[PDB]
């Protein structure tokens, strides 16, 4: 879903920031055809390796997207999150609650809240109160269905 | 009469360019050189200095705007063999004048942003098929002030120069020859004899110096091996190499009176 | 903690994908891959139009007003599949880009043959033609969900004839709310 | 039920270009008729190189095709020692098709991008430096030598008789030989104050580069080892771009030239821009060192002794030979000289092109000019080898090195019609030019907007002879004088 | 004056086995192993191996991964035009394409070979002549 919602961010005009898990040649030359054919004037697009199971890497992240150019940042200030994010696990009933169980509760709850919660000091050490950032979340119709 | 006229009618006039006459000859435009392989090593002060001729030497001839020329850029998957590169980018831009696609840079996924003044210069990174390519131009520099320049045009430019009899022959020529190298190079994989080293000059010792003083001394086969084609003494000091047939069968009128 | 900011790819180079992207739909159209009857050539010329600047109007002007019209149809269909381009380009100049998805509504079908063998294809739906059908057929609902040209108009902003939103039955939700 | 089906064998065809009718010619170039002088038009008439993406054909489906057909994957396995051609019987069964090289198994055509697609791309291009194609050159251990002074005596040992008086040559009271009294040999102690070196090693940064596929060997080509084992490595990638050129020609016997044209008239002005390095260190480091190194490695490591090695093989001829030196420009330098040799008179047949090699010495010293990019900064950046080439592209960082040759044949138009070879292509113009006043010799800069130079000052008018039917209208009237 | 005539034959007289296109190479063989008069091959094992022969045909100028032959079963060489001809149809540039050097070792090898009638031509002077 959200490498098509990315060609239409993209193509509408917005300046996107991508994050992989499993950063690559192939992967990075999927997203380079993506710009190199859905681009926008204005548009940018813009990679980055990423793991969403770690806490240290979304603080270092969205610490580069507000870091200045000059402090080798990006310099942005987010208009829209949109952390799609999650872990395929299936087969797995209330008695094989595993290691693969309890991290993708890691990336799909905890540091979603935690990534929520570095966009929101970004802002507000900046004092940002005027451009919030529109969180969309990936809610399901089916809780334990 | 045919080279001040029709082949190098361009050299040392001052109205007309070198880039624009050696197209002219051809009766081709500056707007018919379709691609421009570039020397393009990936270093930081050449991609953007050749950038600058090859769009300044557009600007000034008068390209028409909206006309860029295809830049290729071999070196991203062969690398800069630091004196085998002309030759490479030569070889490549042969292919792309017989076949007529023009190759794209797959490791440009972010062209760079000082290279948008140059207008007449666009950077292709996938392989997209022309109708046809006229001509190429490779381009190379070198350390210690080498740069250098090789304009390359479509052989059938040629080929409209000679007359339909000149051109038929010719065809069942090559078409006669492609069938020697069709059998040679097919034996010489599974044998692995493509190269023959000769162990023999094609004279003996005195032959040697006799054919080097004759400038019509050309090589026949021998008799004893056919396969062998070499000079013998009859080729040699000839009488029949300088006399011809349009003005000697055709003496008697001339030696009549 | 996989992450550093020396690995982040950046892409901006649009003006040069753009003419780059003008000159590979010119010679689909030339070499028959590409016709204004199909729903790839409409949504190859939306993203020319977010790419405009007046380089790319110089690029595309140069290139069908030398067309040799004369060697075939498809010589004569680039010519005049890309003056209307031209013109689309020009008039959508200092305007902001657009996300539009031209493309076709498909469905889902499955079949299982006589031999035995599950296949599963992605069809075209029946009623809904266009995306702005898919709109209307969002807005009507099911049964259980009851409570108890192409090229030349892309520059052309269209007017809203009726809301869905008059369309809707009454006391139901729709498929999207 | 059980129909019989096809199994698709590789179709190998080596084609000359595709020459179209007369009439479509002339309708796409008109007026040109009897207005060109074949004699000063020169053509290219073969081609071929060795790469890192094997020959010429294998090459360029792999740049404008991105991957290799199945007639070059068989082209390209066996080039690289994976599929050996076997006639005749094996296994008592008789078989007449391609085997395998490590095992014997009839590998069939069809199997051969499912079997060796793997080997093929990841032992072709731009991949790692592998240290058993540079005689165990390793850039992650680099090897020097550091000059110690040592302060304490050293325990002895023995040697010859010969070798202890070359160490009292050198440094005479920091040694005191001492001849046995039982056999011929001497016990050598070196005192304090002698000078020794002891090798180290350090990581070098360079780890990437251009090599000629692994597997690659010369005597597949048909060259003996009496060649392999006597000139530079150099030499044997020009002799097979020569013997490929030659072949793309249709020139399968190269005394067919003497059929047309004088022994004196089949020039070589191929060159190279550092000429043999795998010589200068044999005679540099490797006899410095005491390695056993031939006794003419000088005359392998001359630039034009690779062009020597092409007359002395193959040609025969007698004619020109004008070998240039560019270093990064030297093969469209050599176009220059090729094609005014022929335009003079002196040559109708111009071998031309360019050849070089990757070694130890010059990778490590491109690095020292901050020229290559570093391949362990691309590491940082999360580039695999594949992709550390970038031109054009904004984060790009020095070059990378490669090897191998390339070579052309060009000749005159007039000659080429009349042998009935095929024409590849016609070289307009070729120029050269150097740059302004400067101090820096690795600094590129406008040299060669020379070549298209005009003065339109003000002129109102056009050059008259800019038209072709002003150009037919004196020629056809300088006819009717002759 | 031999009854085992030279096999290889082009225009511009007799040649060698390589210098024969792929459709006058499989139109030599009927020429030669089939009977005109009488309407019958030599043997059962001559019309195999011209059969053969023209599957070597449609290996060479092949698919991406494989299809049908057109010679399904080698009983329909009984009429060898309909079958040559519906072969260099498929394939047109059989019949102007020289056999490779690959191709002539199958055709000296399947010549030499036992449980087959020897080939009634001469194809190479060789140790094996």
């Amino acid at each position: 879903i959200g490498a098509e919602v990315l060609q239409g961010l993209i193509s509408g005009g917005a300046k996107v920031i991508v994050t992989t898990s499993r950063f690559s040649k192939k992967v990075t030359e999927y997203y380079q055809d993506i710009y190199a054919r859905f681009g926008a004037a204005g548009s940018c697009l813009i990679v980055v390796p990423f793991n969403q199971g770690s806490k240290q890497d979304v603080e270092a992240l969205i610490d580069y997207i507000y870091r200045d150019v000059k402090d080798e940042g990006l310099g942005w200030d987010l208009d829209a999150v949109i952390p799609f994010a999650a872990i395929p696990e299936a087969g797995i009933e209330i008695d094989e609650l595993g290691s693969k169980s309890e991290l993708a509760h890691r990336i799909m709850l905890t540091n979603l809240l935690r990534l929520l919660g570095e966009v929101k000091k970004q802002k507000f050490t900046r004092a940002i109160n005027t451009r919030p950032a529109q969180i969309i979340l990936p809610l399901s119709p089916n809780h334990g269905t | 009469a045919q080279q001040e006229w029709g082949n190098e009618f361009w050299k040392n006039d001052p109205r007309i360019a070198p880039l624009r006459g050696a197209l002219a000859t051809f009766n081709l435009t500056v707007d018919d050189l379709g691609v421009a392989s570039f020397h393009g090593t990936s270093t930081k002060a050449n991609d953007k200095n050749e950038s600058i001729t090859i769009n300044k030497m557009m600007q000034h001839l008068g390209r028409s705007e909206g006309n860029p020329v295809f830049g290729v850029f071999q070196k991203y998957l062969t690398g800069h063999p630091k004196g085998a590169a002309g030759a490479w980018m030569l070889n490549g831009a042969i292919q792309i004048l017989q076949t007529g696609i023009v190759p794209g840079n797959r490791n440009a996924d972010n062209v760079d942003k000082i290279l948008e003044d140059f207008e007449y210069v666009l950077y292709p990174s996938r392989s997209i098929q022309t109708d046809g390519i006229k001509a190429c131009s490779v381009t190379s520099f070198g350390f210690g002030q080498k740069g250098g320049q090789a304009i390359v045009v479509h052989p059938d430019y040629l080929f409209a120069s000679l007359d339909s009899e000149t051109f038929e022959e010719y065809k069942t020529k090559v078409e006669a020859r492609y069938k020697s190298t069709y059998r040679y190079m097919h034996n010489a994989i599974i044998r692995n004899t493509m190269f023959v080293a000769k162990s023999d000059p094609p004279y003996t010792d005195e032959l040697e110096q006799p054919v080097y003083l004759d400038p019509l001394a050309r090589v026949n086969n021998c008799k004893k091996n056919p396969s062998k084609l070499v000079f013998v003494n009859a080729d040699v000091q000839s009488k029949q190499n300088f006399v011809g047939k349009s003005a000697n069968d055709t003496a008697k009128v001339i030696s009549s009176l | 903690p996989v992450f550093s900011h020396l690995k982040a790819r950046t892409y901006d180079s649009y003006w040069n994908w753009a003419r780059q992207d003008a000159l590979s739909m010119y010679f689909d159209i030339i070499f028959g891959k590409l016709t204004d009857v199909d729903r790839e050539t409409v949504s190859q010329c939306i993203q020319l139009m977010n790419r405009s600047n007046p380089t790319l109007i110089k690029f595309m002007q140069y290139h069908i007003d030398h067309c040799p019209e004369y060697k075939g149809e498809t010589y004569q269909l680039a010519k005049s599949l890309g003056q209307q381009l031209i013109d689309n380009c020009i008039q959508v100049a200092n305007q902001d880009p657009v996300y539009k998805d031209i493309s076709y509504p498909t469905g889902p079908h499955t079949e299982v043959d006589s031999k035995g063998n599950i296949v599963y294809k992605e069809v075209n739906r029946k009623s809904v033609r266009k995306l702005e059908q898919y709109v209307f057929e969002m807005s009507q609902g099911g049964e259980l969900t009851k409570e108890v040209a192409e090229i030349s108009s892309l520059s052309e902003k269209t007017s809203i004839v009726d809301p869905v939103s008059g369309g809707i039955p009454p006391e139901t939700v729709p498929f999207l709310h | 039920y059980q129909k019989a089906r096809i199994e698709p064998r590789a179709n190998l065809k080596f084609e000359f270009p595709p020459l179209k009718s007369h009439k479509e010619i002339q309708n796409k170039a008109p007026g040109l008729e009897g207005l060109l002088d074949l004699e000063r038009v020169i053509v290219v008439t073969g081609f071929g190189e060795v790469s890192p993406w094997g020959n010429t054909r294998t090459r360029w489906e792999m740049e404008a095709f991105g991957e290799f057909s199945i007639e070059g994957c068989l082209e390209m396995a066996w080039i690289m020692g994976f599929i050996k051609y076997h006639n005749g019987n094996l296994k008592g069964k008789p078989y007449t098709g391609w085997i395998d090289a490590k095992t014997n198994e009839p590998v069939e055509d069809k199997d051969i991008k499912k079997k060796y697609e793997e080997e093929i791309l990841a032992h072709a291009g731009i991949r790692l430096i592998e240290p058993e194609l540079f005689r165990g050159y390793n850039p992650e251990k680099k090897e020097l030598i550091q000059e110690v002074i040592i302060e304490q005596d050293m325990a002895p040992f023995v040697t010859d008789e010969s070798t202890a008086q070359q160490y009292k040559l050198q440094h005479e009271d920091a040694v005191d030989i001492l001849k046995s009294e039982e056999s011929d040999e001497y016990t050598v102690t070196f005192k304090k104050g002698a000078r020794l070196f002891v090798p180290k090693a350090l990581r070098f940064d360079r780890l990437v580069a251009g090599q000629i596929p692994t597997g690659w060997d010369a005597k597949r080509y048909g060259i003996s080892e009496d060649t392999i084992s006597q000139v530079d490595p150099v030499t044997l990638y020009a002799l097979v771009s020569t013997i490929e050129a030659l072949l793309s020609a249709g020139i399968t016997d190269p005394y067919e030239f003497y059929k047309y044209v004088h022994v004196s008239e089949v020039g070589n002005c191929s060159g190279s821009g550092m000429g043999g390095v795998s010589a200068l260190r044999g005679m540099f480091r490797d006899r410095y060192s005491d390695k056993p190194v031939q006794n003419d490695i000088l005359q392998e490591s001359f630039i034009n002794t690779m062009s020597a090695w092409v007359n002395m093989l193959l040609l025969s001829s007698s004619g020109p030979i004008k070998t240039p030196v560019g270093a990064c420009a030297t093969a469209v330098e050599s176009v220059d000289i090729g094609v005014e040799t022929i335009l003079s008179g002196k040559a109708k047949i111009c071998l031309v092109g360019g050849y070089d090699d990757f070694q130890e010495e010059g990778s490590y010293e491109f690095a020292n000019m901050n020229a290559t990019s570093n391949s362990l900064d691309e590491f940082d950046h999360g580039r695999t080898p594949q992709e550390m080439s970038r031109p054009a592209t904004t984060t790009r960082n020095g070059f990378m090195e490669a090897q191998g040759s390339g070579t052309q044949v060009i000749m005159n138009a007039e000659l080429a019609i009349k042998m009935g070879v095929p024409i590849y292509a016609i070289v307009a113009l070729t120029a050269t030019a150097t740059d302004k006043i400067g101090r820096s010799v690795p600094a590129p800069g406008k040299g060669i907007l020379t070549t298209a130079r005009e003065h339109h000052g003000s002129l109102k008018t056009k050059s008259p002879k800019l038209d072709i039917k002003y150009r037919t209208r004196q020629l056809n009237k300088r006819k009717d004088q002759i | 004056d031999y009854q085992k005539p030279w096999f290889a034959k082009n225009e511009k007289g007799t040649c060698d086995l390589e210098d024969m296109t792929y459709k006058q190479i499989a139109e030599r063989l009927v020429e030669l192993m089939y009977v005109r008069k009488s309407q019958r091959w030599i043997d059962v094992t001559l019309r195999n191996f011209t059969g053969k022969f023209l599957r070597r045909i449609e290996e060479r100028f092949a698919t991406k991964v494989g299809t049908i032959s057109l010679i399904q079963n080698f009983s329909q060489l009984e009429e060898p035009e309909k079958a040559i001809d519906s072969v260099f149809k498929a394939y047109p540039e059989a019949a102007s394409q020289l056999i490779n050097e690959e191709d002539c070792d199958w055709f000296l090898l399947e010549a030499q070979s036992p449980t087959q009638k020897p080939v009634p031509f001469i194809p190479v002077l060789d140790e094996r002549f």
